[PDB]
């Protein structure tokens, strides 16, 4: 997940905001880990959200 | 096995999602800090 954070690091600045509430961060986040289910572990997304 | 579907106008499901008044936060001798205001 940190390859694929950096290799395209739009995703990473747009959850860089710092000043902008962070419910809709961790909606999009996980939303995008979970657009698919090769992530099928949840502890991941719970450290990372 | 990694979520390589590159959708990334899955940030698109989030964009569309989304009277400017500021505060002073210190004043003192003529001049003033103002927070917020992001388009002045």
């Amino acid at each position: 997940f940190s390859r694929i954070l950096d290799v395209q690091p739009r995703l990473a600045i747009l959850l860089g905001d710092c000043a902008v509430p962070a419910e809709g961060r961790v909606r999009l986040l996980r939303k995008v880990l979970e657009r698919a289910d090769s992530t099928v572990n949840p502890v991941v997304v719970a450290l990372l959200s | 096995t990694i979520p390589a579907d590159d959708i990334q106008s899955a940030i698109e499901e989030y964009v569309s999602s989304f009277e400017e008044v500021g505060t002073v936060v210190d004043a003192g001798d003529g001049i003033a800090h103002v927070e917020g205001l992001p388009s002045v």
